[PDB]
């Protein structure tokens, strides 16, 4: 609470946000943003959370390609509840702010979406989120540069055997 | 990605102007979205983000505009341990033999019958970081194995960084927000305000080891191909502190390129080296930036700006809607006349005439001679010697150019490529006079849009990735957000269009819309006085609390 914005929409669906604090901007960002790309967000925040096999199988991959399982493997390893507890400690108040008012935004258009811009509506991946699943997606970002690139080769690294 | 900024000395208006292009997948976690943010009084910000991210990642301000593109610097090291050649299981730093740790994770996984298994898997890890096989480079064997240290994993300053530079009024604010906070993890910045300054920053999170230790610490053999691979067994090849950097091992602010000028800065991907052949950026780590050859987008932008005559918005925004293929500026003359050497020679006679009819452009009505060209040159990259100017590090601008044809090796290897490029394009399923617009296209519901572009590895700097899907290529990244920022008196005047359009949801109004207009190549006002968006007749409004 105490989250409110003015949302304008020009042409071709750009959403204008006016707020008087970082929450209320975050409102307003979330929620026209799940109105065009709810489905999307949903997708790949599955994916940073490591759930992809849980929700799809081991036989799918993410929209980067990676198979589902060691794609879980690297964003459970990745995003473990003590990385994003020190990141999240790290946040300075607005951008705390930002976050907590983009989750919320985008939890309420879910909870009034009735499909007419949502094509995944019933999915039961189709869930509301938290700021930890927004700082997922930042981490699962910063290493895009990194670690993220290594991806498979992390999950593939296996200490040898008896061989010759 | 590409990005121009203009400065006074050079600009129609005398004040700045920036042309932004990054080129980025049109689908998943990093496909960009337009919103405009404004908290009355300290906020008022328009461009793109990425999803999840309540900041705006590339953008403009009343006075500011700027933009991003991939840089070459390292943003992690690999480090090679030496195993105790007891234990395969340790490694030795400075001879002592250290234990791995083992954090293991555990995943559910939906199974054929519906019901969830729980996965559990090992994730080894050194004081570097964890170990990465990679099958027959980077193997973890009796002697040796990779661990990898990424430098962004620390970076918590990320989301406040672009927060900030949303915040900056003009060019040097930008610089001193960028510079404080180096919390920008793997891209160049380039920027221009209303004042008419052009700026170029590599500044990003990049590992930092002191000069006198890059020799001793590096892998040689890994390092001759770019991967920026350190020596694990030697403590002394741990990141150097420097109390002037604002994470503990990145490289302070005041040791990476930044360029500030009056007339351009430009990047295309490439390193620092070149932004503004008149002020080369050398002496950098190899880390950081390094003297290597340009790729063809940063050549063909450099052959378009270099010289005196004033650059309009209209210039830059006909470098991207041109469709140029300038890797063909290099090897097309003296492949036609390799052709005009070869008549009614029957397994060229295709290829050379579509070759010699195309208009040497990714457009849709383009012809049948660009994807000749494609394989073409995707077989002469694997050839040795072939140019006839190769690479000259005092011509950097002008070469590679041109066939060796004088080379009776070379004619003849360079003709069996041609007739193999040739033949693998007869055998693809590709109609009589189809155009490259009936070839690649972006798939929307049901239909298809054609999409003009091609690959930056190409010269065109309108670049466009695309996969083969059935019959047809499918585009999966390239332009994206698009953005060209002038600052006449009024209030910034930008112009535009996000690609892909606004959402990837088919169901949407939003779904296509920008798409059909990027097509036909018409870019839009993006709107951003309240004047502005006042007079958009498509105006709606909604204000939402709890
Ligand atoms: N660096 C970097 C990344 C990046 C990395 C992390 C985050 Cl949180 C935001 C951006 C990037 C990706 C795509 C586009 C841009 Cl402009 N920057």
């Amino acid at each position: 609470t105490g989250l409110a914005a003015d949302i304008r929409w020009t042409a071709y669906g750009v959403p204008h946000i006016r707020a008087k604090d970082e929450r209320g901007l975050g409102y307003g960002i979330g929620y026209a943003y799940a109105r065009d790309n709810a489905c999307l967000l949903a997708e790949e925040i599955v994916t940073a959370r490591g759930e992809r096999a849980r929700y799809f199988g081991s036989e799918g991959k993410s929209s980067a390609e990676l198979d589902n399982l060691p794609s879980d493997i690297f964003y459970a390893w990745l995003n473990q509840p003590e990385a994003l507890q020190a990141f999240w400690q790290a946040q300075t108040p607005a951008v705390r702010q930002l976050l907590e008012g983009y989750a919320a935004g985008f939890n309420r258009f879910l909870r009034e979406a009735d499909g007419k811009t949502t094509s995944c509506l019933g999915q039961p991946w189709l869930r509301a989120i938290a700021t930890d699943d927004l700082l997922r997606l930042t981490r699962r970002l910063l290493v895009e540069g990194g670690v993220g690139q290594f991806a498979d080769a992390l999950v593939a690294a296996a200490p040898p055997g008896a061989e010759k | 990605s590409n990005a121009i900024a203009v400065g006074s000395e050079r600009s129609a208006d005398g004040k700045g102007m920036l042309l932004a292009n990054p080129h980025f997948p049109w689908n998943g976690a990093m496909r960009f979205y337009q919103m405009h943010l404004t908290i009355p009084g300290r906020l008022d910000v328009m461009g793109a983000s990425l999803p999840g991210l309540p900041v705006v990642n590339i953008g403009f301000s009343r006075h500011l505009a700027w933009t991003h593109t991939v840089d070459t610097s390292s943003h992690f090291t690999l480090y090679r341990l030496a195993l105790d050649p007891k234990d395969p299981r340790r490694y030795l730093v400075d001879g002592r033999s250290l234990p791995l740790e083992e954090k293991s994770v555990a995943i559910e996984v939906r199974g054929a019958d519906g019901k969830l298994s729980r996965v559990e898997h090992k994730v080894y890890q050194s004081i570097y970081g964890p170990l990465v096989v990679w099958p027959g480079k980077l193997d973890w064997n009796r002697s040796e194995a990779y661990a990898l240290r990424d430098a962004n994993l620390e970076n918590t300053r990320v989301l406040q960084q672009w927060y900030s530079i949303n915040q900056a009024s003009d060019v040097a604010d930008l610089r001193r927000r960028v510079e404080a906070l180096q919390g920008i993890p793997w891209v160049n910045t380039l920027a221009a305000d209303e004042q008419g300054n052009a700026l170029y920053m590599n500044q990003s999170v990049v590992p930092y080891l002191k000069p006198e230790l890059i020799p001793a610490c590096a892998i040689p053999q890994l390092v001759a191909e770019g991967l920026p691979a350190l020596q694990g067994q030697d403590s002394r090849c741990a990141w150097s502190r420097d109390p002037a950097a604002a994470q503990a091992g990145i490289t302070p602010a005041a040791q990476l390129p930044v360029l500030l000028r009056r007339d351009f800065v430009q990047n295309s991907n490439d390193s620092a080296w070149l932004t503004n052949p008149a002020s080369p950026l050398q002496g950098f780590s190899p880390l950081v930036s390094q003297e290597k050859p340009i790729g063809p987008r940063a050549r063909y932008a450099l052959s378009r700006l270099q010289g005196k005559q004033p650059l309009e918005a209209k210039t830059l925004e006909e470098m991207v809607t041109a469709n140029h293929v300038f890797s063909a500026d290099q090897v097309l003359p003296d492949l036609l006349r390799l052709c005009r050497d070869n008549q009614g020679e029957k397994s060229l006679a295709r290829a050379c005439a579509a070759l010699a009819q195309w208009d040497r452009g990714a457009n849709l009505d383009s012809g049948s001679g660009f994807v000749y060209f494609q394989r073409f040159m995707q077989r002469f990259a694997e050839l040795d010697g072939a140019w006839k100017e190769p690479f000259d590090a005092q011509r950097p601008l002008d070469t590679p150019q041109g066939i060796a044809l004088d080379r009776p090796q070379v004619a003849t290897q360079v003709r069996q490529a041609l007739a193999d490029a040739a033949a693998e394009v007869e055998k693809s399923g590709i109609p009589d006079g189809a155009r490259w617009g009936d070839l690649q296209v972006s798939t929307r519901g049901q239909e298809r849009i054609a999409i003009p572009g091609g690959d930056g590895h190409f010269g065109v700097y309108n670049a466009i990735q695309s996969v083969r899907k059935g019959d047809h290529l499918e585009v999966v990244g390239g332009t994206s957000y698009i953005q060209l920022v002038t600052f006449p008196e009024e209030g910034p005047k930008a112009r535009g269009l996000l690609a892909f359009s606004q959402s990837s949801d088919p169901r949407s109004p939003h779904y296509r819309d920008q798409t059909e207009l990027f097509s036909r190549q018409q870019w839009q006002t993006l709107p951003f006085s309240d004047r502005q968006i006042d007079a958009d007749p498509q105006l709606q409004r909604l204000s939402i609390r709890e």
